[PDB]
């Protein structure tokens, strides 16, 4: 079957609102524990966040949001990455 | 100064060891502070107590009571009373099998006795420790216990209470006066914490009702000397009921809050009783709790108004613990792969606290009663106020299978009526199931296989493989021989997971040779047209079938093991397409339910009915083979096995390709000649089996034991009525068209499932049959 | 289980005497990798006790009592 | 069970183990330290009943026998002995070869077991570098590693297949942080690149690949 | 089914005397009434009167009569969730002169002063029964063992002075019930400590701690420690919950002559004539030199006895099943010739003169002399 499949996810839900409580720069400890749990860990190197929420609901629709930010210092990032589904 | 001196008879801590254990180290300047050292000491140890100060010359000599140290305790005595509290109790008193016997604790015991009956309620102190120092090191303990007393407590002192008849409040309760004869549901009897639970049984009760200033205050109790009529005293102070008119709320939970607006819909009327809101609050908790929360303060703080009997109820509402995530862990999966209990799971990392996900995986382990500690171990995984392990425990048993039926064969080729099956094969990420019964000329051989995948979205590995080659063979085989061959396999995508109408391919063919002479076979092949014979059971049918059928399975269960929530439900149903000899459109239907028919469970009822009739080609009579057998085997006892219903006449016969002579009962060579009264029960083309019983807790056995094993009491219905039939020739012998063959008939049922041995014994006395129906009175099943 | 085991040595490969590649892994000097976080090294020995079969599976010592 | 005089007793106990019928030499061992436990049999009749046990491969009565030794006695000049036996003895928890021979084995089991064998046996080294204990202690250690690297392969490649491809990555780097050292962390490296395919992250596939490349398996 | 138990020391009948008759004037039942269910039943005689009542409050009048029993006042509530529910059946009885006092399972107060039969003053009041209603001068006054003082006081039907007093968990089966000696409002120790609250508003006078009255130390308890009073020569012989001996007078622990010996069943401890049966079965006649008398005959063995009521010379204690045992001036020795209605002896009787006064769990009125 290439019908239906059940639905699917990869959470942890936010929106434009928490970003604008959030905005270029302040110390990764900071925002770490304000935006929530860094979703990818870059391995090596380039402190390169991924908030990327996935929503792929029956054949219809899709959400995928990916955010991505740098904090080489004290926390410190010039790094814009949001976009909505794709 | 001194020599550590000579004992022609010295035995325990010694010359040296005892020389320095007192104040009488050699080389000393001892005066009499030593010597009471020596004699307090003595005593003090706890390891010796024959204390003196006897000196020879000025050389300490001895008659000794040597004991060291407890060693035969007796726990005389135990009639309900097993000697594992009285052990425990024991070091509670500070001495035990091990300990230094300071003769000073005994009474403690007495007292670790005596007071430990009060924790259970009823108090007998009888209490007769008595020690035996035997006199080489050996110690024996006498423990004796004697308490005499019950907590048959039947105090129903309930007093305060004007709003709800006191009657009414002992029904509350779990102390009442009779004994049913119609079902086992009174309670009489005490603990502390019986107490506390009815304590509050009244007062849910009356909070519940909307009470607000009731409490409870009285706790006297008394018992006679006699130290059985317990009579306890309560009583309480009441409440005061409302209506409500009033609400207030306060929300830090970002963003639900006209939901919860319209989310009740009340309008201007509605009365005050409380545990109506309370599930009100349960309603905007998990809401939230789906919504992404885990744990914020919300809070309904109500008032008291009666100077206008005006209420209004305050809500403080966080938001809580939205987002915390870690991998998921397991723990008791010794022979389980991880990657087929994954397998199971449905959860996904990287959300928020979803109840359904976890409890469900509890849900789909209790399916699988091969493994039982069903536990979610959630905790915050430590530090990064960010996350949360998620780690699943199970206890397992060595789960597998075997049945068969005794002999035979022994005396020919080792006769095999094997079915097994592994269930650690699934462990193999998918379960095959075989059995075959390879009788000296019955070569049955079947194929069952299933992965639950060939695709995750829930399409199972589902494979049904057959060959028998029948001869039914005591003295020969042509009498009839079949190649008979069929495989159904099955194919769907289960969309609802209780949904199911599917399309999977179903086939058989089967050479059927030189059959039987009985006379339903006969006008059956006179009904294929094919007009059999009249003195052989030689004769020739190769059946081919085509199907197209749909069914549907709904079945909710809790225990894999062992149900308690029994609801299985499954039927088949077969239009049969042309280029099959018959195209037969055959009903198939099965149910089955336990109804715990109570909370603890110990008791649940089973209820398991069956139907199977056989409508296709209005225009031929039935390729037998899908008959119907049953009864008097597992389903029905007392009676022979799968024997019901209509019967079989032989005809007369005088070869089959040789029937041996001196043969079946009539009809033949043996006996009569003619047409005669050959009565062998099999049944007609419409079958209704059910049974209906009870289990329950023999509780004679220890927890583990009832927990592997299961009593219950059966009534074994069946009857049997073939749609199509006659009285024209039944002129004088029964006939089926319609539910006659009723019975009766009950028994015990017991079963143990030992890892290695599921055990069956059964006395079912059968007590009502029919017409061709054979008594049945010992043997031990499978 | 015995394979010509359990009498003088551990059971288990002798293929971990000639375990898996442990091999640096490969960039130019001067970056960081940030792999690496635990007690996994193995060094230099010169034993430290006994390699092969023939040693004491025994006791390292027993007393006579 | 005997009570002769004592060493007669442990004696007769000890016949038995000798004779290899180490059943009823427990139960004479037992009765031993049943009848008199003041001095110091216990040491002497514990080494007796964790090597017969543990030799009949008893491993949880090797495990009870150890533990309530080193409670009566947890420095001794036998510490290699016992410590190298409990570490033993945690692995013997992990897998079991029972069910293992009509072509089974356990290379994905219990972590725990496996867990209680590692830390034994590094904490041994790094007290105990120097026995020959210590060559089995390595051996195995590598080999459960190893071993438990193809453990998480089976579970995270199951993940991949079922799709927790992100959850994938974060578990390969799991094992990263954990050891790049044996071949199944080698083959899981493509892995977490097969994540960055199918979640479109694109120069971090890049770069995968070209670790792919450079340790080359 | 059936193992809670074991074996317990008896000695039903060894030794009867013929040498007295039991005979009876009368012996009359109206039927339980009693069952098996605490009170202070006792067959209470008024001026030749014993009021027999059973269940609902059934009242027939044997007034020193050859058995005739006819006051009928025969009154469960009229009402309840049962509209005369009679069951649950222990009040508070008295007659002063020709008025009876009668609280109702729950210190429900009724005074029938005995003119038309059924004398229809009643006030119903909360709380419980246990005791008798002791009328100090109009003053309905009882403490019940929740440590509870109440002044019924039928002015109004009740004036209320609540003085409620320490309790232990255990309720005393021993109660505290006012016992009047000069003004003296003789109210026992509710823990073991003695305690004047006597009425002038409601006013502890006063306290002194005695002994213990158990309810919560795993110390002796079994002996039938009736744990109340005998004020006599001003010297008050308060049993109390512990089973050792005190003698306090001037209201006051300034004596407390504690001899202890051991525990005892019944007692009258008449001025310093002693009457004691113990749970041994055994009974003395104490004349006190010291406290010291033990005449032990435990050849009877644990039954439980109703309180010892003498005449002639003849205290004859009654202990269940159709034995009462009636022990003229010889110490401790009687005659065990019995007739009474053998239908088990429960709580105490109230006797009057040389007669005998009884009252049985099945039969009410039996006329028991000789």
């Amino acid at each position: 079957r290439v019908v239906y499949r059940p639905d699917i996810n990869q959470g942890n839900y936010l929106t434009a609102n928490d970003v604008s409580k959030i905005r270029v720069g302040m110390t990764q400890q900071q925002v770490a524990y304000a935006l929530g749990t860094p979703l990818m860990s870059d391995p090596f190197g380039t402190n390169t966040w991924f908030y990327v929420f996935r929503q792929q609901p029956g054949h219809e629709g899709v959400t995928q949001q990916t955010l991505t930010l740098t904090f080489n210092s004290s926390g410190v990032l010039t790094n814009i990455d949001n976009k909505p589904a794709l | 100064v001194v020599k550590d001196i000579h004992f022609e008879g010295l035995q325990r801590v010694a010359v040296g060891a005892a020389l320095l254990s007192m104040p009488v180290r050699t080389g000393d300047t001892v005066n009499d502070e030593d010597i009471s050292n020596t004699i307090r000491a003595l005593f003090a140890t706890g390891n010796f107590e024959d204390v003196r100060v006897l000196r020879d010359g000025d050389t300490l000599l001895v008659q000794v009571k040597e004991r060291p140290t407890i060693a035969s305790i007796t726990f005389s005595g135990n009639k309900s009373v097993k000697d594992d509290m009285l052990k425990q109790n024991l070091e509670a008193s500070g001495v035990r099998v091990g300990e230094s016997l300071d003769r000073t604790t005994i009474a403690d015991i007495e007292k670790g006795l005596e007071d430990f009956y009060y924790s259970v309620g009823k108090y007998s102190a009888s209490v007769k420790a008595v020690v035996t120092p035997l006199p080489r090191n050996r110690v024996d303990l006498k423990l004796v216990f004697q308490e005499g007393v019950s907590a048959e407590i039947q105090q129903i002192n309930i007093v305060g209470n004007h709003a709800f008849t006191t009657d009414e409040l002992i029904s509350h309760f779990q102390l009442r006066d009779e004994v049913p004869w119609w079902n086992v549901v009174g309670d009489r009897k005490y603990q502390k914490q019986k107490l506390a639970g009815d304590l509050e049984t009244l007062r849910s009760y009356y909070l519940d009702r909307g009470y607000a200033r009731f409490n409870i205050d009285s706790t006297q109790v008394s018992l006679t000397p006699d130290k059985k009529g317990i009579y306890v005293t309560v009583n309480i102070t009441e409440g005061d009921q409302y209506k409500l008119s009033g609400v207030e709320v306060s929300g830090n939970l970002a963003g639900h809050s006209a939901e919860i607006e319209q989310l009740t819909k009340i309008e201007p009327g509605e009365l005050y009783n409380g545990t109506k809101v309370t599930k009100m609050e349960d309603d905007i908790k998990k809401l939230l709790g789906r919504y992404g929360y885990a744990y914020p303060r919300v809070q309904s703080m109500p008032e008291i108004n009666d100077a206008d009997k005006t209420v209004k109820l305050r809500v403080n509402v966080d938001a809580g613990n939205r987002f915390y995530v870690r991998k998921i862990r397991f723990e008791g999966n010794d022979t389980s792969k991880d990657a087929v209990l994954r397998r199971e799971m449905r959860q996904m990392e990287g959300a928020w606290l979803g109840s359904d996900l976890v409890d469900q995986g509890k849900e789909r382990l209790n399916r699988l009663g091969f493994f039982e500690t069903v536990d979610t171990d959630t905790q915050r995984v430590p530090g990064s106020p960010d996350q949360v392990d998620v780690v699943y425990k199970v206890k397992e048993r060595n789960t597998g299978s075997f049945n068969f039926g005794i002999g035979y064969g022994t005396e020919s080729g080792v006769s095999f009526q094997a079915g097994v099956q592994q269930d650690n094969w699934l462990g193999t990420g998918y379960a095959v199931g075989i059995n075959g019964t390879k009788n000296d000329y019955q070569t049955y051989a079947e194929l069952s296989v299933t992965n639950p995948y060939f695709t995750v979205d829930g399409v199972s590995l589902g494979g049904r493989l057959f060959y028998n080659d029948f001869q039914a063979d005591d003295a020969d085989l042509s009498d009839y021989t079949n190649k008979s061959y069929g495989t159904d396999v099955t194919l769907g995508f289960p969309i609802n997971e209780y949904n199911s109408l599917r399309a999977g391919l179903g086939y058989v063919h089967n050479s059927l040779s030189n059959m039987q002479p009985q006379v339903a076979m006969w006008r059956y092949l006179y009904s294929m047209g094919e007009h059999p014979s009249t003195s052989d059971q030689d004769n020739s049918f190769k059946t081919d079938d085509f199907t197209f059928n749909y069914g549907w399975t709904y079945n909710k269960l809790d225990r894999g093991y062992f149900p308690t929530d029994g609801s299985r439900v499954n039927l088949t149903g077969k239009v049969t397409i042309p280029g099959s000899d018959n195209e037969y459109y055959k009903v198939t239907l099965d149910t089955a339910t336990y109804v715990p028919i109570d909370d603890d469970h110990k008791w649940v009822v089973l209820g398991r009915t069956r139907w199977g009739y056989g409508d296709g080609l209005g225009g031929k009579e039935m390729p037998f083979y899908e008959n119907f057998y049953a009864g008097g085997s597992s389903t029905v006892r007392g009676f022979q096995s799968n024997t019901i219903g209509p019967k079989a006449v032989y005809f007369p016969h005088q070869a089959s390709n040789y029937d041996p002579d001196y043969d079946y009962e009539c009809a033949t060579q043996d006996g009569a000649k003619d047409l005669c009264k050959s009565d062998d029960a099999v049944g007609g083309n419409a079958m209704a089996v059910a049974s209906l019983e009870f289990i329950t807790p023999t509780p004679f056995i220890s927890d583990k034991y009832a927990n592997s094993v299961r009593t219950s009491f059966f009534w074994d219905m069946g009857t049997v009525w073939d749609t199509n039939w006659d009285s024209s020739q039944y002129s004088g012998y029964p006939d089926y068209s319609d539910p006659s063959n009723i019975r009766m008939s009950a028994g015990i049922a017991l079963q143990w499932m030992s890892p290695l041995g599921p055990l069956v014994f059964s006395y079912a006395q059968p007590f009502k049959k029919y017409d061709g129906d054979k008594a049945e009175q010992f043997q031990f099943n499978i | 289980s015995s394979d010509s085991r359990y009498k003088r040595q551990v059971s288990g490969d002798e293929a971990y005497l000639e375990a898996a590649p442990l091999a640096e892994l490969h960039a130019p000097a001067g970056m960081i990798l940030p792999v690496t976080s635990g007690d996994y090294a193995i060094p230099v020995t010169n034993g430290s006790g006994a390699v092969g079969k023939a040693l004491d599976i025994r006791p390292p010592a027993q007393p006579l009592a | 069970v005997p009570d002769n005089p004592p060493n007669e007793i442990y004696a007769t106990a000890q016949q038995k183990l000798q004779d290899g019928n180490w059943r009823q030499a427990i139960t004479q061992l037992e009765a031993l330290d049943n009848r008199y436990p003041f001095g110091p049999y216990s040491q002497q009749v514990q080494l007796d009943l964790i090597y017969a046990y543990y030799k009949n491969a008893d491993l949880p009565l090797a495990q009870a026998a150890i533990d309530r030794f080193i409670r009566l006695n947890p420095t001794h000049p036998n510490i290699d002995y016992v410590m190298y036996m409990r570490g033993l003895t945690n692995m013997a928890l992990d897998d079991s070869a029972l069910q293992g021979f009509f072509g089974v084995d356990r290379s994905d089991r219990d972590p725990q077991h496996a867990r209680a064998a590692f830390s034994d046996f590094s904490k041994l080294v790094r007290g105990y570098p120097n026995s020959q204990y210590t060559t089995d202690a390595t051996k195995r250690l590598v080999f459960l590693k190893d071993r438990l690297a193809k453990y998480e392969y089976s579970v995270a490649e199951y993940y991949t297949e079922r799709g927790a491809w992100v959850a994938v990555v974060n578990r390969v780097e799991g094992m990263l942080r954990d050891y790049p050292d044996t071949q199944a962390t080698r083959d899981a490296l493509p892995l977490m690149e097969n994540a960055y395919r199918q979640m479109q992250m694109n120069a971090q596939a890049e770069k995968v690949a070209k670790i792919i490349a450079a340790n080359s398996s | 089914f059936n193992s809670e138990e074991d074996v317990v020391k008896m000695s039903p009948l060894p030794t009867v005397e013929n040498q007295f008759t039991p005979t009876t004037a009368w012996s009359t039942s109206v039927g339980s009434g009693i069952g098996n269910f605490y009170s202070n039943l006792h067959p209470a005689l008024a001026d030749n009167v014993v009021y027999a009542a059973d269940r609902a409050g059934l009242v027939k009048a044997l007034n020193a009569d050859d058995g005739k029993e006819i006051w009928s006042v025969s009154l469960a509530e009229k009402d309840g969730w049962f509209s005369k529910e009679p069951a649950l059946l222990s009040g508070g009885v008295t007659v002063s002169g020709g008025h009876v006092y009668i609280g109702s399972e729950k210190a429900q107060v009724y005074a029938l002063n005995t003119s038309d039969g059924t004398v229809a003053w009643q006030t119903k009041v909360a709380g419980e029964a246990l005791s008798r209603p002791v009328v100090s001068d109009g003053l309905v006054l009882i403490h019940t063992s929740n440590g509870q003082l109440q002044a019924l006081n039928e002015a109004d039907g009740a004036v209320k002075w609540t003085v409620n007093l320490d309790m232990p968990s255990l309720s005393l089966r021993g109660e505290s019930a006012p016992t009047t000696a000069f003004g003296a409002a003789v109210v026992g120790g509710d823990n073991g400590r003695v305690s004047a609250v006597l009425m002038e508003q409601g006013q502890m006078i006063w306290q002194q701690r005695i002994s213990q009255a158990t309810g919560s130390t795993e110390i002796d308890r079994l002996s039938d420690v009736d744990t109340t009073p005998v004020v006599v020569n001003g010297v008050v012989f308060a049993l109390a919950y512990n089973g050792n001996l005190t003698a306090l007078d001037l209201r006051s622990g300034q004596i407390m002559w504690k001899r202890e010996l051991g525990s005892v069943n019944d007692f009258i401890v008449d001025g310093n004539r002693i009457y004691l049966v113990d749970q041994n079965d055994r009974v003395m006649a104490l004349t006190i030199d010291g406290g010291v008398t033990l005449w032990t005959q435990s050849d009877l063995l644990h039954r439980l006895l109703t309180s010892p009521v003498l005449y002639n010379g003849n205290l004859v204690v009654g202990d269940s099943e159709g034995y009462l045992h009636w022990i003229n001036v010889e110490d401790g020795r009687f005659v065990a010739q019995q007739k009474v209605d053998s239908s088990g002896f429960q709580t105490e009787p109230v006797a009057a003169d040389g007669k005998l006064l009884i009252q049985a769990k099945d039969g009410t009125v039996y006329s028991i002399t000789r």
